[PDB]
């Protein structure tokens, strides 16, 4: 059952929202401002929660990768990203640390290739669940080798720019349909972890 | 001009960013009113350790130049055309801003010229040059953190008023602004409430006789 | 097909991007003040105002057609580099480039 | 970034004599034009410290320190003040035959009010 | 029919002040802090409005009309006026240009002069076309000269304080009743414009 | 009393301050920088962290105690030195580190 | 009649604490931190006021008062320390004058003798009007004489170090017995008067 709701009473805290979403399970986010601005389907990922998603993600863990910690860490980062841009917007953008960089730039691929969407299913608007684990592992994996690459001694711009071709083709992910693959993972994802491994000691030096 | 039903929503968010901004301003104005001391105190001692250095070689050059006879200062000073102590600019980001610094270089393209030996007073020539590229490089080292002092200092008003302005123009408007909406908002929700409570007791009092 | 192209529906997401991108800017530009804002938000904030008074001044008896209000859109977002322009497609972007 | 090496002094001649020989400024030899000003103690102007200073703190911008002595830069208090600019930064060092004094810096002033 | 209106609710937003504002086609609003200056009305361009001034401008511009050009100027300058007051306000005055500062100078003297109507004898209650395009000419004439001497080389603080009595004159040519010059035109406002054109030669010398 | 020791109620104190002043040290280290935060900041930050990762997350078939969650507070507090404890006893911070 | 206003419907503009404050004369706050402090109550200047005080001060004056005269001077060294903190935090810690430093030093020993008490012994609790008129008087004629006895040349440290247990008595008046002149008044501060008074000689050389 998938129900969309909106305000009839003239404010955002009515009794159909707040009776939907005490008797519903899922919360699921919808911006018209920011599906306005080429960001459709938009969802809020501060404010959300699912019971499901432990016993779907029990079935997963043993029949697919730890798509969980991979969810964990991508609400994490877009939690971070939300308060990194008031700092970043009130304080200055040069006026924060390299860590952040890597935290906004894991956030802006993931809000890019996650949120980003042309179309009904035009342009390859079909995703699937191990496509979708598959593409943020390569993002959570780039986000970690930056970040540990950044740990060790190395520049900002010299790891930024010492990706390349790695955030062009983890952001241009969304492109590609799941032909490339067998039926349901991308065999490009899979070159593309062990590419972004080689790929991590180049930008680290 | 304003709404009139469910406008505190903007306001909580608009006075909580603004207390973030304010908490993020009184921290970065607190670590540039310390760093603005901290470098004061060390400008405050090396501009006298710099004036008495600067002194004593200045004593000491004046009195070579004076025993020497014909002094050739003007004529050192058009005879040199490269420096040995440079300086080298750099950014450091300390408090959020970025502060220049120097890096002291040491040239070794020219260390004796034409007017260090020329008989007996070369020797008190070439001595005391020796003393004053000592109290020259010290005096530059020390002389160093004037530009940062000089920014900080200039940075520091401003982010303090910057401070003092949003959090003191930030809470009362948005506040006043909610209070008056929600007591609108509370006598708009009773009166559609009166209205339908006294006609429901004029549609019960018919069914409450038979 | 044949009465208007497929880069309109990108295009006025861009130039909705852009615009509440110099709006959300120029708001924040009076608090804190022109030192703490970035290349970005001056880009957005000279677009809100080239295409504040370009596109929303016209006349009331002439019409303007749909080609030439895409056209002049494109003008108005084509200040900023073509690697900062997400929302449209590289295809479609790439050739009305 | 690399943009200023040389090391400007306004002072008199024994102490620019003594650090033209340990060596802070020099000439540049792209123009004939000397990166320093030999003032003499009562026999220059005080019109040609401000054409001096003027000329190296904004006409000029490869110096890194611009020096000023106490003297010098006392009757040059109005334009040494009114420069509160970091690029060049200005350095308030005591004069020859006067002693130090903590009202003879524009950096003091400012640096006392907002601390 | 000019009926005025006043907030029963404490605020705009009412049905009795919207309501009449509404069916209505001009509008005058008042300032509450020009109305706190002691000026009656205050208001340019944010709580004023009228559809009949391009046709009621035909003939007032027909019989020897600069209003069209100096009321759209005057219009703008008081709408910038509250936007660089609002900007001077909360930053401070570093962040603003000379231009802004020759533009609040104008709009102060404009805003001072043009919103006191209150009157202190016989001679300051009306207020003819001629006068107000004169004075608005001046006025114009005076904020055009302060930002070309500025641009040929000249200081904000040098160019009011230069000009002095010369807008002090402008501004307190309203005490008296128009019965000199030719028939409401008198030749302190005419000799304005030569006085002015004077300093301004004068000043950027 | 019984079941739960008399430092329980001292160590909410320097936890909450810990946890309190990381919470400000997160935001000020990204405010400052990396050549401006301070070492109790830094501290707190990495106490944040910390205690925030082995306190308050857990799984759903454990169990905890008064004596589990003591001796946890007292691990998560043992990263700071004794110089930089100053919001319980000393008989309680010198006999539990 | 001492009744409490607690806030009722997570608003603070409501008729019950609004009219209850405007109908009453006298207010008595209290604060979070105050209470966590040991005060009580938790308002030292800014947070109790009373119109009343002239009455009372007219009838505890007709009694054997003495603390109608230094009733201004007790609230005016708080307020001149609460005001010194804004200026020694803002403007800087080597702003302040040696006055300053005397007087926040008084009002702390004031305010921690006097509005410091948690019921640590038996005199703490009951408390005579002649032992809280002479601590006043001692405070002011210890204020009186540290301020003359510096302004004749000398330090802070050493105008502290010179008064000694002169200044620390008085904080330690508070633990001893109320019996101490006739039964309520305090023995202490008639001898320390004379104690503070020759000791003012000592701390100037």
């Amino acid at each position: 059952i998938v129900a969309a709701v909106s305000p009839a009473g003239g404010d955002f805290s009515d009794p159909v929202t707040t009776a939907t979403l005490g008797i519903t399970q899922v919360f699921w986010g919808l911006d018209k401002k920011l599906a306005q601005r080429k960001h459709f389907p938009s969802i809020n990922t501060s404010v959300s929660y699912s019971k499901y998603t432990n016993v779907l993600n029990k079935f997963y863990d043993s029949n697919y990768p730890e798509f969980p910690v991979l969810r964990d860490r991508m609400k994490e980062i877009l939690s971070n990203a939300e308060e990194l841009e008031q700092v970043v917007q009130l304080v200055g953008k040069s006026a924060l640390s390299d860590s952040d960089k890597i935290t906004l730039d894991v956030a802006t691929l993931i809000k890019e290739d996650f949120l980003q969407q042309n179309g009904y299913s035009t342009y390859d608007a079909f995703c699937p669940i191990w496509k979708t684990f598959d593409m943020m592992r390569a993002f959570i994996s780039y986000h970690d080798e930056a970040q540990k690459a950044v740990a060790n001694g190395a520049n900002w711009s010299k790891l930024a720019d010492s990706t390349g071709d790695v955030k062009h083709a983890v952001s241009s992910s969304k492109f590609f349909e799941p032909s490339r693959g067998e039926k349901e993972v991308h065999g490009e994802f899979e070159k593309l972890l062990s590419t972004m491994q080689e790929r991590f000691a180049e930008s680290t030096d | 001009v304003f709404p009139t039903r469910m406008t505190l929503g903007l306001m909580k968010t608009k006075l909580k960013g603004a207390n973030q901004g304010y908490s993020l301003l009184k921290r970065k104005s607190e670590a540039l009113t310390k760093r603005f001391r901290d470098i004061t105190k060390r400008i405050d001692d090396a501009k006298q350790k710099m004036g008495r250095v600067m002194q004593t070689a200045a004593f000491s050059l004046a009195e070579v130049s004076y025993a020497t006879g014909e002094n050739i200062g003007y004529q050192v000073q058009e005879s040199v055309s490269t420096a040995r102590f440079k300086v080298r600019a750099r950014q450091e980001n300390v408090s959020g801003v970025y502060l220049s610094q120097f890096e002291s270089y040491i040239d070794p393209e020219i260390n004796d010229f034409r007017l260090t030996g020329l008989g007996r007073g070369g020797q008190q020539v070439q001595r005391a040059k020796e003393i004053y590229s000592r109290a020259v490089e010290t005096l530059v080292e020390l002389a160093s953190l004037q530009t940062a002092f000089i920014i900080l200092d200039e940075v520091i008003k401003v982010t303090n008023r910057r401070v003092n302005a949003i959090e003191h123009v930030i809470i009362p408007r948005t506040e006043n602004t909610i209070a008056y909406i929600n007591s609108e908002l509370d006598e708009l929700d009773r009166e559609e409430f009166y209205r339908l409570k006294k006609v429901q007791e004029k549609k019960q009092n018919e069914t409450a006789k038979l | 097909e044949g009465m208007t192209r497929k880069d309109h529906g990108d295009v006025s997401n861009q130039l909705y991007a852009k615009y509440a991108i110099g709006k959300d800017a120029a708001a924040m530009k009076a608090v804190v003040g022109e030192e703490a804002l970035s290349i970005e938000d001056k880009l957005s904030l000279e677009f809100l105002e080239k295409f504040e008074k370009t596109f929303i001044t016209q006349g009331a008896y002439e019409d303007r057609t749909v080609f030439e209000s895409l056209d002049q859109a494109w003008s108005l977002l084509r200040i900023y580099p073509k690697e900062m322009l997400n929302r449209i497609s590289p295809k479609i972007l790439d050739e009305f480039y | 970034a690399e943009k200023r090496t040389l090391i400007a002094v306004i002072a008199d001649e024994d102490t620019t004599t003594g650090l033209l020989l340990a060596g802070i400024g020099q000439i540049t030899p792209e123009t004939q034009e000397k990166n320093f000003f030999v003032y003499q103690e009562g026999k220059t102007t005080k019109e040609e410290i401000t054409d001096k200073f003027n000329h190296f703190t904004e006409e000029r911008d490869d110096i890194a320190i611009l020096l000023i002595n106490q003297h010098i830069a006392e009757n040059i208090r109005a334009r040494v003040d009114s420069f509160t600019n970091a690029f060049p930064a200005i350095l308030e060092i005591p004069s020859k035959d006067h002693p130090y004094d903590p009202e003879k810096d524009s950096v003091l002033k400012r640096v006392r009010k907002l601390f």
